[PDB]
């Protein structure tokens, strides 16, 4: 009978039903490095061929890292389906001065896409005992230019790596940038991703309420 | 040296697509234009079909 | 040295190609197309609305009984519709949410999708025990799995982003043959009726036909600006019908070796997304990121409707084999029947 | 691929009894079932139905009050509970699958069967073909017919037929009058336009000795057909 | 007849025009005008407009709603006054006055609703794009429910047509316990509107202060607070201006009976009913695309 049939489509619909709020919760982060950035050790503090999407909680707030390999080096309008994100993730080594610079290139390439507007950048200046260490007897003078500060000041040169990746970006005004020293503490990697992604969410309520 | 035989394979292809049988676009216009003529019949959607025929209004 | 030898064959070989397109282009199809009478108005309406999809549906095919029909979304989830009565006969939760494209067997036992995991998966629809399970996962690509169209239950044809095509042996597992001779990122594909060529186009601005038979590549076409994002079969079989993001749309001729007809306008400046065409070959219908889908004479390059209704980029589009009803789905999670 | 029934025994009139059916090697969950009954020596009649997630319960008009009949999905097990138990309730239980979307076969898989002895409108599906002697190897039609049309608006016709060789459980040949149920020989086909129907082999066999019986899903009182014995 | 408790309530009939009546009516019609329009013009927008299918904009459709009806509940009135009320009866002048209470009070209830939206998806961490439809359309009813019934209650019984001896003398047919009840349910409400926007404004100026360090991006810093701390002076203010004068003479109403609340009864609630002309400025002005889809409605 095609009214058996019917209510098999009404049971349907009842287990779609049960996911619908676990989608209208949902916080996805696209985590973006290198080989020497320390994407595996990271990972391997978080108690979770192609994309490996990490899928978790934290705080009764459902998440998910989409931490393409890679394969994020494609070009083109079609692999940008990460239009949906609301922040990424960016994993960077400070102790290796000679590959900041690469690693400088491929951050303008991709914060700078007309995709990833109306999205907020974290980024994490991986390795921070290490670039203790590689101070205060390498200087970052003979690798880089226009450094006014101390090369024997842990603060002064970091203070100058974030603002070389706050300049290169030609969409500032329209959404933050928020940035973190952190290592292998393996404890509070999950807790500062989660204030950065709740401050997002909350200044798009503003704007969104018409309170601001 | 290291691109040689790669383009040494492209021109091969080339010379395959140039020495191919080709007719006039006048012959090849017409042939797309005689299928659309005599299928217009058959076409539900350009000429519409009566509401007891149709299978998404007859309920 | 020869590299320069080489360089300088290549640059006379497309002179004479060329110049055999050139004195073969005595006409033009619109010259021809001057005295038949216009379409009209086309008016479609909204028949049926699918809803139940949580998010963008990427993908969406029709069967060949003309009544049922399957849907990809970036949810994750696989579900098959009884268009005439809007009843989910399936639904099939898939490993990766990250699916560009959905397949439907000519048969319709199996189904096949795949995306950014780089694999094709086929489902078994006729089970004894009551479900639906993955078959075979057909792995053998290097860049993401941007196209699928079955040949026969044991055979089916995958393009993918890292500029190949390839065709498969369901039964065996491993890749038969290997298309190669692209140099972008192929996006679409498109079967003849009669199953013994295809065509595809990549990030390029060109379109190649194959043999599957011979693994070889016949012709190619150029003449779009940016990438070709849909390209869809006459019905005859001995032309196709092009779509890019330079906002226009080309018809080229598998004999001719040259575009006919070109389907642009002023007021349109989006890609178009999808391309699909009439039971009879006199209606073209694209899909735009403008929210609209338009239809256009494919016999005369005038724009004769506007299927308008959805409330977000048209992703999908597609025409029952029977020319009775036309799908499109859109990124605002919705699929409508229009007649 | 597997529906094992027990619980039935020798009982008293006005006694109660429960009926216990085990399934396992499918999705029990996405199948409605069905309890259908059959007389020591006359053909089978239908007795309830419960539907997938427990939504819709049908029940015979001589069984409606004193039998109940109800499933456990993660248990994986069906149930049917008699309270006051006649002298005409000796027979044999059967248990039968059945799924329905566009394009299912119900009624495919039959179960075993539990004895069961008590010691103390709708449509009217006719066969007037009580016994035939054939040969091996020759070609035999099996007539029949119904009260009503069994033609739907949908064009779907409602008819299927069952097979029941000796001492074995019936199984399902022809669905919807025209379709041929999977694991069946193609000798088997099916004809009638809304009212008569005939099953026709091309060759016969040995196997094809035993009852053939037919049913209409057109109303939910389901009735079947008297049999058909291929005496051969 | 209401000529029987006029007379008793100290109040008087007019029988001819006066330059008090004429100016009255004058001025106070043109405010009709544009209460009926600019309302209207906040109802077509956010149809039109796909952009606006948000749990927000619809309280503040249903704000339109409720507002566009006290333009009508003011025509009504207008007529009906002066050289007018020697002619109507007591059922009639029953139903004069509901109409004004249903009216004033689906919109006062309106902006308490909407300052629960805000505390609402501003303290969860969901965005108000990704939220149901469902707790709007409950609170809507709800709102429009209980103003019904606030205008219904003086007609079946809450009124001094059967107790003729205490009864208010601005309203000579309510009871002098209903107008004390009315003020009481709109002073509460602003009460516990400034706590909930006083709550918002402390909890994103303390998250502002800790996201300093680390977020030096273009958000948060001195715009994010200045541009937050004028919307709530606004919203709050406006409703300071156009209702406290009018509760005051309530109250004196019922306590002071030798004041002469009689004179200013006719511009306090005037200036009540501008309010309902300033809400659609206030709460649809923020919006640049409301004010692009403005000009695209008019021409
Ligand atoms: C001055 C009032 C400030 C705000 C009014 C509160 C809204 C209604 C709430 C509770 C009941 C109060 C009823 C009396 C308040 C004054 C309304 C009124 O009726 O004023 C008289 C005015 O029609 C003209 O009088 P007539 O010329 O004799 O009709």
């Amino acid at each position: 009978e095609d009214k058996a049939a019917a209510e098999r489509s009404k049971e349907i619909d009842k287990c779609l039903s049960r996911e619908k709020t676990y989608v209208k919760r949902l916080v996805k982060i696209l985590l973006l490095g290198a080989d020497n950035s320390g994407k595996s050790t990271f990972l391997k503090q978080m108690r979770i061929k192609g994309i490996h999407e990490y899928d978790f909680e934290i705080k009764n707030v459902p998440f998910k890292m989409v931490d393409v390999g890679g394969q994020r080096s494609e070009r083109k309008r079609w692999f940008e389906c990460f239009d949906s994100v609301t922040s990424i993730l960016f994993l960077v080594d400070s102790s290796d001065f000679n590959r900041l610079t690469e690693s400088l290139n491929d951050f303008e390439t991709i914060v700078n896409n007309r995709v990833f507007s109306n999205v907020s950048i974290i980024l994490f200046l991986n390795k921070t005992d290490l670039l203790e260490e590689k101070v205060q007897i390498v200087s970052i003078k003979d690798y880089f230019l226009e450094f006014e500060g101390d090369p024997h000041c842990l603060r002064d040169v970091q203070k100058f790596l974030v603002e070389c990746f706050r300049n290169k970006r030609r969409d500032q005004q329209q959404k933050p940038l928020y940035h973190h020293f952190t290592t292998a503490i393996n404890t509070e990697n999950a807790r500062l991703i989660f204030r950065d992604v709740k401050d997002t969410i909350l200044h798009d309520n503003l704007k969104q309420l018409m309170l601001q | 040296t290291a691109s040689i035989a790669q383009a040494r394979k492209l021109v091969e292809q080339l010379k395959m697509e140039a020495n191919i049988d080709r007719i006039k676009v006048s012959k090849a216009a017409a042939d797309l234009m005689a299928y659309c003529e005599a299928h217009a019949k058959e076409d539900p959607l350009l000429t519409p079909v009566p509401a007891s025929e149709n299978p998404f209004r007859e309920k | 040295s020869e590299l320069d030898q080489l360089r300088q064959e290549a640059e006379q070989l497309k002179n004479q190609i060329r110049d055999a397109r050139k004195a073969c282009a005595d006409a033009t199809l619109s010259q021809i197309t001057n005295n038949i009478d216009p379409v009209g108005r086309i008016q479609m309406r909204t028949r049926r609305t699918l809803r139940g999809h949580l998010a963008k549906i990427y993908a969406m095919h029709w069967g060949t009984d003309s009544r049922l029909l399957v849907s990809a979304s970036q949810d994750g989830k696989l579900i098959i519709w009884d268009s005439y009565t809007t009843n989910k006969v399936h639904a099939i939760p898939l490993r990766s949410s990250w699916v560009m494209t959905c397949a439907y067997a000519p048969s319709g036992n199996y189904v096949a999708c795949g995306g950014l995991d780089n694999i094709c998966s086929i489902y078994n629809l006729k089970t004894r025990e009551g479900n639906v399970r993955v078959s075979r996962e057909l792995a053998g690509h290097t860049g993401y799995l941007s196209c699928c169209r079955f040949l026969d239950d044991n055979q089916i044809v995958t393009s993918s982003g890292d500029t190949t095509c390839a065709l498969w042996d369901i039964e065996t597992g491993q890749q038969t043959t290997t298309f190669t001779g692209h140099t972008g990122d192929v996006m679409s594909l498109s079967l003849a009726p009669d199953t013994r060529l295809f065509v595809s186009g990549a990030c390029d601005a060109s379109a190649k036909l194959w043999d599957v038979r011979e693994g070889m590549c016949r012709q190619t076409f150029t003449g779009h600006e940016s990438d070709i994002n849909a390209i869809c079969f006459f019905p005859n079989g001995n032309a196709f019908a092009t779509g890019s993001d330079d906002a226009t749309c080309r018809l080229f001729d598998l004999r001719a070796d040259q575009e006919l007809m070109t389907y642009s306008h002023d007021n349109i400046i989006c890609g178009i997304t999808s391309v699909s065409f009439s039971k009879s070959g006199r209606l073209l219908l694209a899909g735009y990121d403008d929210f609209n889908c338009n239809v256009w004479d494919a016999l005369k390059a005038d724009r004769a409707g506007v299927l308008a209704g959805h409330d977000n980029r048209v992703s999908c589009l597609g025409v029952t084999d029977d020319g009775m009803a036309v799908a499109t789905g859109s990124w605002d999670s919705f699929l409508k029947i229009w007649n | 691929v597997q529906l094992v029934e027990s619980g039935g025994g020798l009982v008293q009139p006005g006694g109660s009894r429960k009926l216990s059916c085990s399934a396992s090697g499918f999705a029990f969950s996405s199948f409605g079932m069905h309890w259908v009954r059959q007389a020591p020596e006359k053909g089978l009649e239908w007795v309830a139905y419960i539907s997938s997630g427990s939504g819709t319960i049908y029940y015979a008009d001589t069984v409606k009050g004193r039998f109940t009949i109800s499933r456990d999905d993660p248990k994986n097990t069906l149930f049917l509970q008699m309270t006051s138990l006649r002298s005409e309730d000796t027979a044999m239980y059967y248990c039968v699958r059945s799924i329905y979307y566009y394009g299912s076969s119900p009624f495919d898989f039959w179960g075993q069967g539990t004895t069961l002895t008590v010691s103390s409108s709708d449509i009217v599906m006719t066969q007037a073909t009580s016994s035939v002697p054939v040969t091996p190897g020759e070609s035999v039609s099996i007539s029949c017919r119904s009260s009503k049309s069994l033609l739907h608006s949908n064009g779907n016709t409602y008819l299927y037929w069952f097979l029941q060789r000796p001492g074995q459980s019936p199984q399902l040949l022809i669905y919807r009058m025209s379709n041929l149920a999977s694991g069946v020989p193609d000798r088997f086909s099916g004809s009638g336009s809304g009212t008569a129907f005939t099953l026709t082999i091309s060759r016969l066999e040995a196997e094809d000795v035993g009852v053939y019986y037919c049913m209409q899903h057109l109303e939910y009182p389901l009735t079947f057909g008297a049999g058909t014995k291929l005496e051969l | 007849s209401i000529a029987f408790f006029y007379n008793r309530s100290g109040k008087h009939l007019a029988t001819e025009w006066n330059t008090v009546s004429k100016l009255v009516m004058g001025l106070g019609i043109t405010v009709c005008i544009f209460i009926m329009l600019a309302n209207l013009l906040v109802m077509v927008a956010i149809y039109v407009n796909r952009r606006f299918h948000f749990p927000i904009y619809y309280l503040m459709a249903n704000l339109a709603a409720a507002d566009f009806f006290a333009g009508l509940a003011y025509f009504y009135l207008m007529f009906n006054t002066g050289p007018n009320t020697r002619r109507l009866t007591v059922s009639t002048w029953l139903l004069r006055q509901g109409l004004i209470d249903t009216s004033l009070t689906a919109s006062v209830a309106n902006l308490l609703a909407i300052a629960i939206e805000r505390h609402i998806t501003v303290f969860r961490m969901q965005l108000h794009t990704r939220m149901s439809n469902r707790r709007v359309v409950v609170v809507i009813v709800v709102i429009w429910t209980m103003a019904i019934v606030m205008g219904a209650i003086p007609s079946v019984g809450w009124n001094c047509i059967c107790d003729i001896e205490n009864c208010s003398n601005m309203a000579p047919l309510y009871s002098d316990s209903y107008l004390v009840f009315w003020a009481i349910f709109n002073l509460v409400t602003f009460v516990v509107m400034v706590v909930l926007y006083a709550h918002i404004f402390g909890y994103v100026r303390q998250r502002t202060m800790r996201m300093s360090r680390h977020s030096s991006g273009p958000r948060r810093n001195r715009d994010t607070m200045m541009s937050l701390l004028k919307t709530v002076v606004i919203v709050l203010g406006a409703f300071i201006i156009c209702w406290t004068p009018g509760l005051v003479l309530l109250l004196l109403d019922v306590c002071c009976p030798q004041c002469d609340v009689l004179a200013y009864e006719k511009f306090f609630l005037l200036l009540a009913e501008f309010n309902s002309a300033m809400n659609p400025i206030i709460y649809s002005y923020r919006d640049k695309e409301m004010s692009a889809t403005f000009r695209q409605i008019l021409c």
